[PDB]
């Protein structure tokens, strides 16, 4: 039972029911983050500056628990 | 340019300025000579690319084709080679960087600007006779540069003379307070003295200068880990995790 | 901190029933000489914390006579083969 | 009055203000004697050292028996407002005003230093009586002002000319700040300033030639703004010594924990430190730590807490690592983490053994049961049972304990009360704790004195005598709470009592909304049971009993296994009795009530026997045998009116029998 806050590229996972706090990094910048059952879906930052360029091959990251490595979506 | 590079804080800021330099930026063609006001054939923009992109260790773009272009125009420029050697240093490629640095000393024997990494390479490389040679030679030029007071301390640290080596690190920082890398080394030099109390402050100042120091967090975490306070050091190790997650050692 | 004896009651009953190593701090290390400062007495150690004013006061007291004490010992003028340290030594013996 | 703040080991502009006053008092030429209250407010904060541990000790000695005025900030505006209050204080305030106008240069500053040391200060009283030819009062070194002035003189001969230049630049900066104030305008002209100023400016030795260019050196240095000012390094607006800063913050945190102070001024100056004073003055970090707890910030508090323990440990040559972990454990217990604190505390015991010092273990052992007292459900997790500690502390020593035994006996009283021991032993044990606490000073040990009142009110309330409980209740402090138990616990506790009043006043809407807050708040165990008990009583009022009956017994079942709390086992038991008999079926409770009757007859608690008596009479009147209940209530009617809160149930039964 943990409350998670996601920054631009860093996530803080504070245990509320029991335990301390944890923190995880990410391969790149994150646009947004959406919760799903047992994990979070992370969307890459698309464009910033005013040139508008973006990536499309893979921009979504699935993680179950903070310590385990990330996973890739399938479409 | 240096004052402009200093105000940058994060890599995303560099991309914002780099775009601004490309679309809506142009020089006064009247003042500058012809065939130079073009952004693609400029030189400072190139030197800006090599500078900001790597000291902040940001994501590289338009960096390769520029680097070889500057090596062609400037084959004997001392600053580039030391920067080129520093690139080898930043990638944990010590053997090749040593060959790169050896050209600087032979070609330009009096340059107390990037030698701090040279004596930094030699300390990890071991070979005390060579360090004793460098320490005697560098101190002979002048003892007032920030670097000249960090090279000697490294030579004095290898000889297990700690009460003297601890002195030069404080000296090396006083000449130029921007060299925060000497804070972590000064902290380490307390640990070998079996003085954990003094070490804690030396490491702690380093993070207070700039919180994004992986070296300072790691050096402060160990000093508690050497003592029995294992859990009290867990937070410090956790903080260092976020700086360089992609490391087996941490 | 009454120690159970400053209490008059329990002190009265007892009569009837009868029938530190020092380690240097970061500020202690100075710039000029690699030898750290060693406090002379426990009074300068305030609850284990080194008083920066008190220690620097002793430093001024040490350096002050050092200027007057300059000429002693090594210094030798030209034309005189004996230093002034024993000028006052024989002068002391002169009256005594 | 605001400005950049910086620690200075030299003559602060504040220090000369005291030096100005002591010169007027000793000179005795003007016949102006500064009131003793004025000196005690100014010099006393400068006196060295008070010390204050982060936690594990609250106002053990910091509390002053006599209430003291707050320390004074280093602004000329604040100092004058002290002297200005008196009807003749304008004479005293103007004396300081004239002197600060008379001292226009560094040489003049040196004139004051030379005057005091050669004539005013005196080595010892034995030369006092032989100096009867002095026209000025003389001071001994060991006196209150003598020891102060000696440090100030020592602090003047210690620096070079660089030190004195900074002295005069800031004072003019300090002086000109007051010039642009409304108070200065009221004192624009006072004729007495010119009189007192001319008293000391005399014997200037030149008035025709040097003074034209004497003005030039000052004016050119000063910011005339006619041209661009001479460029100089940025200078701090206020200079304070370490000791003076220690007194302001200690007063601020004590005042915040539970003559008007300036919270705004103190906080702004403390935020402009150059990051090196914080290392020399580690207590600035914890001042944020107390503030961080107030808004209930987790990450912010931990960094400040860790920061305070990195700087303090190195300065103190004694090992203080064994104190840092438990305090962090204490911080962990404040946020109801509980389990995380246990692992942190466990490692504190191992480090203490390595130090091989006996005195710290008692501090560790005292912290043990204080944590268990707040959270009794964790008594099994510790490596030492609570009974083991009481046996050790009772025979700990005969000297150098003072407060250990006062602590030791109160923990036995809580266990005896929880263990539902015989009332003879509980009173005797409480007697031991009351006698030892009041023997020494109770004011300084405010924490245990409050805990005495909390136990004694609880002890006597359990006996059923509200008259005794009321007298001690006026002494229990509110909103004070205690350490290592949250910070909003006082607000919640006050809210519980409101809810109980609302149940009696039939404010079902208010309690229903509060019960919604209960399920998602983090509460202390003592707070958990009350709301757990509050929920049972509310459901009885509504009328739905199937859920409450299944709910009440699970509570008591876990009120006998998780925590061996007998008092809460009894209190939970009677609602089930009330639930049964209210549903016209109380015969099922007959086996249960009798097991408690003879059980509590041996114990001898009169409130326990009578409450069971009312339930027994109430059972007998709903069966159709009210005849004998009247006979039984008649013989015991005398001894059941002694308890006030049962009279309402007692009187109500009387009209029913009629």
């Amino acid at each position: 039972d943990c409350f998670v806050v996601v920054l631009s590229d860093i996530a803080h996972v504070y245990m509320l029911k029991n335990g301390g706090s944890t923190t995880v990094c990410f391969p790149f910048q994150i646009g947004n983050a959406f919760w799903y059952a047992n994990g979070v879906i992370l969307e890459r930052e698309t464009s910033a500056s005013k040139p508008i360029e973006f990536d499309l091959k893979h921009k979504y990251i699935t993680l179950t628990d903070p310590m385990a490595p990330f996973g890739l979506i399938s479409i | 340019w240096l004052e402009l590079m200093d105000c940058l804080q994060k890599v995303d800021d560099a991309l914002l300025l780099n775009n601004y330099l490309y679309q809506n930026f142009q020089f006064k063609f009247s003042e500058n000579l012809g065939s130079q006001r073009t952004i693609e054939f400029n030189i400072m923009i190139k030197f800006f690319k090599l500078k900001v992109f790597e000291e902040l260790n940001g994501q590289l773009e338009d960096y390769f084709e520029d680097l070889e272009f500057l090596l062609q125009v400037f084959p004997n420029f001392t600053f580039l080679k030391a920067y080129n050697a520093t690139i080898s240093y930043n990638n944990l490629d010590y053997v090749t960087a040593e060959s790169r640095f050896d050209d600087i000393v032979k070609q330009d024997p009096y340059r107390l600007n990037d030698l701090e990494t040279y004596s930094n390479i030699l300390y990890v490389m071991q070979k005390n006779s060579k360090l004793a040679y460098l320490a005697q030679f560098v101190s002979q030029i002048d003892r007032f540069r920030p670097e000249t007071c960090c090279i000697i301390a490294n030579y004095y640290s290898a000889r297990q003379e700690h009460e003297k080596s601890i002195m030069y690190f404080r000296r090396a920082l006083t000449l130029d307070k921007k060299t925060t890398n000497a804070w972590t080394l000064m902290g380490h030099e307390f640990v070998e003295l079996s003085n954990s109390h003094a070490a804690i402050e030396c490491y702690r100042r380093a993070v207070d200068i700039c919180p994004r120091d992986f070296k300072a967090w790691f050096g402060l975490g160990q000093a508690y880990a050497l003592l029995d306070m294992h859990l009290y050091s867990l937070y410090y190790f956790q903080k260092a995790c976020t700086l360089k997650p992609w490391d087996r050692r941490i | 901190a009454r120690a159970l004896r400053d209490i008059s009651l329990f002190n009265d009953i007892r009569k009837d029933q009868n029938s530190v190593k020092y380690i240097p701090s970061l500020s202690a290390y100075n710039v000029f000489n690699e030898f750290p400062y060693y406090p002379t007495s426990a009074s300068q150690l305030l609850d284990g914390k080194l008083d920066e004013f008190l220690m620097l006061s002793e430093q001024y007291k040490s350096r002050l006579p050092k200027i007057r004490k300059l000429g002693w010992n090594r210094f030798k003028p030209i034309g005189i083969n004996k230093t002034m340290y024993e000028l006052e030594m024989l002068r002391s013996r002169a009256r005594a | 009055k605001y400005g950049p703040l910086g620690i200075t080991n030299f003559i602060t502009p504040y220090d000369l203000c005291i030096l100005i006053l002591i010169h007027a008092h000793c000179s005795q030429d003007n016949g102006i004697s500064v009131p003793t209250a004025v000196f005690l407010r100014l010099i006393s904060p400068t006196r060295p050292s008070l010390e204050w541990n982060p936690l594990l000790k609250d106002n053990s000695n910091l509390r002053s028996s006599s209430i003291v005025p707050p320390p004074v900030l280093p602004i000329l505006d604040n100092i004058i407002r002290i002297l200005l209050d008196d009807k003749d204080g304008n004479k005293i305030a103007l004396t300081l005003m004239g002197y600060l106008e008379a001292i226009n240069g560094l040489d003049s500053i040196n004139r004051l230093m030379m005057d005091l040391e050669k004539n005013c200060l005196v080595n010892n009283y034995r030369s006092m009586k032989m100096r009867t030819t002095s026209t000025r009062r003389q001071m001994t070194r060991a006196s209150f002002l003598g020891t102060f002035l000696s440090t100030c003189i020592r602090k003047y001969q210690i620096g070079d000319f660089e030190m004195r230049e900074t002295i005069w630049i800031n004072l003019q900066n300090f002086k000109t700040v007051f010039k642009h104030t409304p108070l200065w305008l009221r004192f624009k002209d006072n004729v007495h300033i010119q009189k007192v100023k001319n008293c000391l400016l005399a014997n200037d030795e030149i008035s025709v030639e040097d003074q034209q260019m004497v003005e030039f050196f000052q004016h050119f240095n000063n910011g005339n703004d006619a041209d661009s000012k001479t460029m100089n390094e940025e200078n701090y607006g206020t200079l304070i010594s370490i000791q003076h800063l220690q007194s302001i913050v200690n007063r601020q945190i004590v005042n915040w924990l539970d003559y008007e102070e300036q919270s705004g001024l103190v906080f702004d100056l403390l935020d402009t430190l150059s990051l090196n004073d914080a290392t020399k003055f580690p207590l600035i970090f914890i001042l944020k730590y107390l503030e961080a707890i107030k808004e209930n910030s987790y990450q912010t508090a931990l960094d400040s807490l860790h920061n305070y323990f990195d700087y303090k440990s190195t300065g103190n040559s004694q090992n203080y690592f064994h104190i840092s972990l438990l305090s962090l454990a204490t911080f962990h217990s404040s946020f109801n983490e509980c389990d995380a604190a246990i692992n942190s505390f466990e490692e504190a015991t191992r480090i203490a053994r390595e130090n091989k010092d006996m005195e710290t273990l008692n501090l560790i052992m005292i912290w043990i049961i204080n944590f268990i007292e707040v959270h009794p459900e964790y008594a099994n997790r510790f490596y030492i049972t609570v009974e083991q500690i009481i046996k050790y502390l009772k025979n700990s020593s005969d000297v150098e304990d003072a407060n250990i035994f006062s602590n030791a006996y109160k923990f036995e009283t809580l266990l005896s009360m929880v263990k539902e021991s015989k009332t003879a032993e509980v009173s005797s044990s409480l007697l031991k704790f009351m006698a030892i606490t009041l023997q020494n000073v109770p004011s300084q040990n405010f924490d245990l004195f409050q805990s005495l009142v909390s136990y004694e009110v609880k002890f006597w309330k359990e006996l059923g005598y509200e008259s005794i409980s009321d007298v001690y209740e006026k002494f229990l402090s509110k909103t004070s709470s205690s350490s290592l138990r949250n910070y909003d616990s006082s607000i919640i506790n006050q809210d519980i009592k409101v809810a109980f009043k609302a149940l009696e006043e039939d404010d079902f809407l208010k309690v229903k909304q509060y019960l919604l807050k209960s399920e998602s708040l983090e509460l202390d165990y003592d707070q958990k049971i009350n709301l757990k008990y509050l929920r049972v009583k509310y459901l009885v009022k509504i009328g739905d009993y199937d859920l409450s009956m299944r709910l009440i017994n699970q509570y008591v079942k876990e009120c006998c296994e998780e925590v061996a709390d007998s008092n809460w086992r009894f209190k939970f038991e009677i609602e089930s009795i009330n639930v049964l008999l209210l549903s016209d079926v109380g015969i099922r409770s007959l086996p249960k009530i009798i097991k408690l009757i003879d059980e509590y007859k041996e114990i001898g608690n009169p409130l326990r026997c009578v409450i069971l008596l009312l339930k027994l009479c109430e059972v007998l009147i709903q069966v159709g045998k009210s005849m004998e209940a009247e006979c039984l209530i008649s013989c015991n009617l005398s001894t059941i009116l002694e308890f006030p809160f049962v009279r309402k149930k007692t009187d109500e039964l009387l009209e029913s029998l009629s």
